[PDB]
């Protein structure tokens, strides 16, 4: 079976109790905005055990930024358990699986090459995929004026992305980058018919976020902060 | 890329050429194409071809790494470098780390240059590791490192050491800074077990100095070039793991009066970790963290470039 | 200065005026990736190009004897 | 692996070469110009410019050699000396800035006299480059200065009798300082930017060269309806250009500055490695080391004799 985002993050996702039967989900906004806290949230609400508020599923973290930082998640994990120890965190880290891509063809060719990588982890069911417009500059110069010569690979990579999200039921966090003058869209639109959910991060600590359901075009507000332990939401 | 001869083994020239023929010529075009109806023409066998994608998919990608994996390395491979400055070794929670981008920001004279060459010392002398500083400015000067280092040590053979395990490199276009930075990469992927030598600290003294210039007009090549700047500067911070520290300005918005880095929106998200530095005369400037995963951001407290 | 006298050739005279680029003070106000854009040539050729300009525009050296002795 | 984009090519071969498939070096080393001229479309003349442009140091220790057996140029004053740590150094850009009238130009002239003085004197024993923006340089201050410095070295020579200072005395004269001086006369932006390009060209043949000063940064008649020419200038045109120009024939670089008086874009101000403000105070002349990557900030007196500068 599969969990609802609902049971995944019962502060954003109040009125999502169906389950997951393939779901995409962008967050938006500038730098230090608490995107990538918020992907140690629910990295942590997933791989921390049952016992301690936890759902015990796998996550795979694909990193093009290279910004990941294992010491943070450390002391987040540390500070969310009653019983903090050295084997306790390694049992946690067990469950999370990290990729480094340097290029738009190499993330091409590693998501060619993930589908055995699913195969064979039933319970890995989130997705996450940090800075998906890690490439977009150098695809664009390298694409010349023509529009299709630009977004080859992203399309590519798009349908990548859509082919595994239905084939097993996952869920899919990507995050994209505030780079061009609110919401400013400018990845191939193969990648945005895909969004079901859209969510934007602003600052003021004190941390705010907007969130877009393009399945009702129910917009909502939420207030949040970060500390030693992680999000915290108000 | 383009499918050759060597690529990966059991590659032909009859195969690669009919592969051409039938509009397949790069590893993209092959992994992805149907290759039932890529078999059942040019006379190639189905398992040949099944064969030949698995090993190019295993050969050019990457592959997942367990976080308790990482977690076991990193814990033995990170180190904390110490700046020689104790307030500010006090705001980094004891310095500079290795395997992510450090960026220092400030105005003209704010001390981004005597951060780093009191760095460079204290590496050359406090821990007798080899620095590569590359200067675009002309920042660099060798008295002002032998006065710091006669701080630290009356002994001149001592000086004199120190001031041979630093390397000095004058790079003053982007493409000479990317040449020197790919020339450092290879010198790495020589020198596997190289340790007597084997630099650990990359000074790059205003990437702005270079990166500004190609911004302009309405092409987007000098954003291309940035970003390519900055992909070389993260693959030597993480793939090799060595500390690169960055000196960027800063800029204040004629509307967003706040003060920020120079590079634009894009350069904003690249440095793991920023410091910047104000004023309120020769010392007395003022540190904050900008930036940062592991701190909240806001706290300042004071540094004496008079003193250290 | 026109950009056809300074001694440039016809075919990339004309891609240049199809930018509207006429003279050697358009020319020159580019920045060398923007000519590179324009005209299509590589970094050095683009510099080349440059100094041929250039040397169309620069001034005559002179010695401070010369100046002296009138 | 180095990524095509990271070469200076041409945008358009690149692109060119990105459709056929090619995206490093690496797989460009092997091919001949006339294979890839028709692997992708693109001349004869394209391919080889492409594979030559795909084909294609010294410890802290050495520096402190190279910059103690260099010299500083020295500027007859003291204290300006004693603060800049000797005098103008050689490899690095300095830029004079303050109001007019402070002795920008004055500075300049003794400087090109000074760096003509004999080795075995202290000196650097080299020529001057002159690039003129204002058209404020004179040659008969330049005539009184050499007299002057001619005068001091006859003096200081005498404790030393017949050793190398007499030789060396013979050679510096007034006809033969006055014609290791070359004058540029930059009317505008444009011809500005011209002589900046053709600089390297010109030290390439005149290898003797150790000091070139760019009197005026900006232009003086300002309402500068030509703000594109100065944007693209300031742009790197006089930050790298000059800093490789200093570093790569081992001259000094000398730039002044009218615009900053008081203790021009914001990326401006790192462009000069040092930076010194000539001010009035008290109805007398003083120059503070605003910005230095070795010298902490003082100020200290001048003045402007019949001679030259001199302390007070
Ligand atoms: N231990 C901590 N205690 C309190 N606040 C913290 C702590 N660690 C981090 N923070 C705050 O949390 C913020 C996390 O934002 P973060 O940099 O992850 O955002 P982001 O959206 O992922 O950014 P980017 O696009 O630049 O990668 C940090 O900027 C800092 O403000
Ligand atoms: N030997 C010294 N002793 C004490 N203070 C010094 C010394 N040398 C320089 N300083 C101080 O340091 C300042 C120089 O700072 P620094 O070179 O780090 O500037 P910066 O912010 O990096 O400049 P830029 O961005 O233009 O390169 C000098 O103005 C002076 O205040
Ligand atoms: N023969 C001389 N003796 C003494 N002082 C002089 C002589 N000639 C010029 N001066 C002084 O030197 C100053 C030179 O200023 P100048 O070099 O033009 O400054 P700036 O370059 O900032 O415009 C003048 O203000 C003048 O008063
Ligand atoms: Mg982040
Ligand atoms: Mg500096
Ligand atoms: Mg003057």
């Amino acid at each position: 079976g599969r969990s609802s985002l609902k049971e995944i993050e019962p502060n954003l996702f109040a009125d999502e109790d169906s389950p997951v039967h393939g779901d995409i989900l962008e967050f938006h906004g500038p730098e230090g905005t608490g995107k990538t806290e918020m992907l140690y949230h629910l990295t942590a609400r997933c791989i921390l055990p049952k016992s301690e508020g936890g759902l015990e599923v796998e996550v795979l973290f694909i990193d093009t930024d290279y910004h990941f930082d294992m010491l943070r998640l450390v002391t987040i994990l540390e500070h969310r358990l009653s019983q903090s120890s050295e084997e306790i965190i390694k049992y946690c880290l067990g469950r999370f699986f990290l990729v480094y891509c340097s290029s738009s063809t190499h993330l091409l060719l590693t998501l060619y090459s993930l589908e055995s990588m699913f195969c064979s982890h039933p319970s890995l069911c989130l997705l996450i995929l940090d800075s998906l417009s890690a490439f977009y500059w150098i695809d664009r110069v390298n694409g010349g004026e023509s529009v299709n010569l630009q977004e080859s690979t992203l399309r590519k990579c798009s349908q990548c992305l859509e082919k595994l999200v239905n084939d097993y039921r996952l869920v899919l966090f990507a995050t994209t980058q505030t780079i061009m003058q609110d919401y400013r869209p400018y990845l191939c639109k193969a990648w945005q018919q895909l969004v079901k959910h859209r969510m934007f991060f602003s600052k003021q600590n004190q941390f705010s976020l907007v969130s877009r359901c393009l399945k009702s075009n129910s917009l909502k507000k939420h207030f949040f902060i970060i500390g030693e332990s992680g999000v915290e939401f108000c | 890329g383009v499918l050759r001869v060597g690529l990966c083994p059991g590659l032909t020239e009859e195969m690669i050429q009919l592969l051409r023929s039938h509009r397949i010529k790069t590893v993209v075009d092959l992994v992805s194409a149907d290759l039932e109806e890529v078999a059942q023409k040019c006379g190639l066998s189905y398992k040949a071809l099944v064969a030949l994608r698995r090993v190019l998919l295993a050969q050019f990608s990457a592959f997942p790494v367990n976080g308790a994996d990482l977690y076991e390395e990193l814990k033995t491979s990170t180190a904390i470098l110490s700046t020689g400055i104790g307030s500010l070794d006090k705001l980094l929670d004891a310095g500079l780390y290795t395997g992510e981008v450090t960026e220092i920001v400030g105005g003209p004279g704010s001390g981004k240059t005597q951060v780093c060459l009191c760095m460079a010392a204290n590496v050359a002398h406090g821990l007798q590791q080899n620095v590569l500083y590359v200067d675009s400015n002309g920042g660099l000067t060798a008295s002002r490192l032998l006065q710091l280092l006669q701080a630290k040590t009356q002994d001149e053979e001592e000086q004199a050491e120190a001031l041979r395990r630093i390397q000095v490199v004058h790079a003053f276009d982007i493409f000479q800074m990317l040449d020197v930075l790919q020339e450092l990469r290879g010198t790495v992927a020589q020198q596997v077990t190289g340790s007597s030598g084997t630099v650990k600290v990359v000074v790059v003294d205003s990437v702005t100095a270079v990166v500004s210039p190609l911004l302009g007009g309405q092409q987007r090549e000098g954003l291309a070039l940035m970003m390519q700047l900055a992909r070389e500067l993260k693959t030597l911070a993480r793939d090799l793991g060595m500390a690169v520290v960055v000196t960027n300005h800063i800029t204040r918005d004629r509307d967003s009066g706040r003060l920020k880095p120079a590079l634009g929106r894009s350069w904003s998200f690249v440095p793991s970790t920023r410091i910047l530095l104000d004023t309120i005369s020769g010392g007395r400037r003022m540190a904050c963290l900008a930036k940062s995963s592991r701190q909240p951001t806001g706290f300042q407290e004071m540094v004496d470039i008079g003193t250290w | 200065k026109k950009l056809k006298r300074v001694g440039l050739s016809q075919e990339l005279c004309d891609r240049l005026s199809r930018h509207q680029i006429l003279t050697c003070q358009d020319f020159l106000c580019l920045s060398p990736l923007e000519l590179m854009k324009v005209t299509g040539l590589s970094y050095r050729g683009v510099h080349e190009l440059l100094c041929m300009v250039s040397r169309a525009c620069a001034p005559k050296m002179q010695t401070a004897y010369g100046i002296k002795a009138q | 692996q180095r990524d095509l984009v990271s070469f200076p090519l041409s945008p358009a071969v690149r692109v060119k070469l990105v459709s056929a498939g090619f995206q490093t070096a690496e797989e460009l080393l092997e091919v001949k110009p006339s294979e890839l001229s028709k692997e992708v479309g693109i001349s004869k003349a394209e391919a080889l410019e492409t594979l030559q442009i795909i084909r294609r140091k010294c410890t802290a220790l050495e520096l402190l050699e190279q910059e103690h057996t260099q010299g500083f140029i020295i500027t007859f004053c003291s204290a300006l000396d004693d603060i800049l740590g000797g005098g103008v150094p050689l490899m690095k850009t300095t830029e004079i800035c303050g109001a007019p009238g402070v002795g920008k130009t004055q500075l300049c002239m003794q400087l090109a006299v000074d760096v003509q003085i004999p080795e075995c004197f202290g000196g650097v024993a080299g020529e001057a480059v002159f690039i003129d923006t204002e058209g404020s340089f004179m040659v008969d201050r330049v005539v009184d200065l050499a007299t002057a410095c001619i005068q001091h070295l006859q003096l200081i020579a005498e404790k030393h009798k017949g050793e190398e200072h007499r030789k060396a005395l013979e050679d510096f004269t007034l006809d033969n300082i006055l014609s290791h001086i070359y004058y540029f006369r930059c009317r505008d932006y444009t011809e500005l930017l011209a002589q900046v390009y053709l600089l390297p060209d010109f030290l390439s043949e005149h290898s003797k060269v150790r000091l070139v000063i760019v009197d005026g940064i900006a232009f003086p008649f300002r309402h500068d309806l030509d703000d594109l020419s100065l944007r693209t200038r300031l742009l790197n045109g006089l930050a790298q250009q000059m800093i490789s120009l200093a570093n790569n024939h081992r001259l000094a670089v000398i730039l002044t500055n009218q615009m900053t008086t008081k203790i021009l874009g914001e990326s401006w101000g790192h462009a000069a490695t040092i930076r010194l403000i000539f001010h009035w105070d008290r109805k007398q002349r003083l120059a503070t080391l605003y910005k230095s990557p070795s010298q902490k900030e003082c100020t200290v007196l001048f003045q402007i004799k019949p001679q030259g500068f001199r302390d007070t």
